[PDB]
């Protein structure tokens, strides 16, 4: 397991393998962090998060 | 829903429902965003005008549709294609129990998330395979199932545009008036959108699985409609 395949490349959400390195995307209505792996909520109510 | 447990506050708040002339839910849908809904193409032969409520874990807010796409190649003999997506005349304000689920990137979805052990199944159906309509919606957790037992398993031909989920004989499964519902998957507590209820021979039936829109399949698809 090495890339994408060990624990999704450490992204959040999107893990794509180009050039041999992980690259994190996010879905619509989230912002990919500085560090390039959290996905970060634009708004209130975020696709696919619980509202608890 | 047969089996499985009640939505509790905040849970399921991706859940639609349509409901007919005379008010009454006879299937569910997935909220994409403040216009679209997901459902099952099936579901635009069970009433001739209908409306989607949204909100509503209890029976006990309504938008109407401004166009209806349904895929082209849906086959009433097969269920094949079994998908729609609904604009709705007004947008849905998200709130509590009320926020759309993720679509995710296609092969991304199918690597992670279709091979993940279970998903989650939710709508106002019967909770018996002879039953009235739930008044209180609920979810139940499926495994995601071999596609070979799959095939074994079923009576009718499981197309690549299907999925199966269930329990073999443990007593949960989706049931009527849950067809057109969310099938969704968790990734890291974010909620994907991953199938769409379609069709089942009986509800919970020992050597039987709930059968799915596998919505990877029409991930394009799905963001095409949802631009005009
Ligand atoms: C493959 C397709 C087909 C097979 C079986 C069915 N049946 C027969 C009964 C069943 N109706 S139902 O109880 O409202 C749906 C139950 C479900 C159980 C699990 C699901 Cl996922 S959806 C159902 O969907 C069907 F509607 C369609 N063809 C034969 C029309």
């Amino acid at each position: 397991r090495k890339l994408c395949s060990l624990d999704n490349g450490d992204c959040d959400q999107f893990c794509h393998e180009e050039q041999n390195s992980v690259v994190c995307s996010c879905a619509r209505g989230y912002t990919l962090a500085d560090n390039g792996k959290a996905c970060i909520p634009t708004g209130p109510y975020p696709c696919g998060k619980q509202t608890l | 829903i047969v089996g499985g447990q009640e939505c509790k506050d905040g849970e399921c708040p991706w859940q639609a429902l349509l409901i007919n002339e005379e008010n009454e839910g006879f299937c569910g849908g997935t909220i994409l965003s403040e216009f679209y809904i997901l459902t099952a193409a099936h579901c635009l032969y069970q009433a001739k005008r209908f409306k989607v409520r949204v909100g509503d874990r209890n029976t006990e807010a309504v938008h109407e549709v401004e166009v209806v796409i349904k895929h082209n190649r849906f086959t009433k003999e097969t269920y094949d294609f079994d998908i729609a997506v609904l604009r709705l005349k007004t947008p849905i304000t998200f709130r509590m129990n009320v926020a759309p689920a993720c679509l995710p990137e296609r092969d991304w979805a199918e690597s992670t998330l279709m091979t993940q052990k279970t998903g989650i199944v939710s709508g106002f159906g019967r909770t018996h395979e002879k039953g009235r309509q739930s008044t209180r919606l609920k979810m139940l957790e499926v495994p995601y199932v071999d596609r070979n037992s799959c095939k074994l398993s079923s009576s009718f031909i499981i197309t690549q545009n299907m999925f199966c989920a269930g329990y073999d004989t443990k007593q949960e499964d989706a049931c009527q008036g849950d067809s057109g519902g969310p099938h969704v998957t968790r990734f890291k507590d974010t909620y994907f959108v991953t199938g769409i209820v379609s069709w089942g021979e009986g509800c919970a039936r020992k050597g039987k699985y709930g059968i799915y829109t596998k919505v990877t399949a029409f991930l394009k698809w799905i963001d095409r409609s949802m631009k005009t």
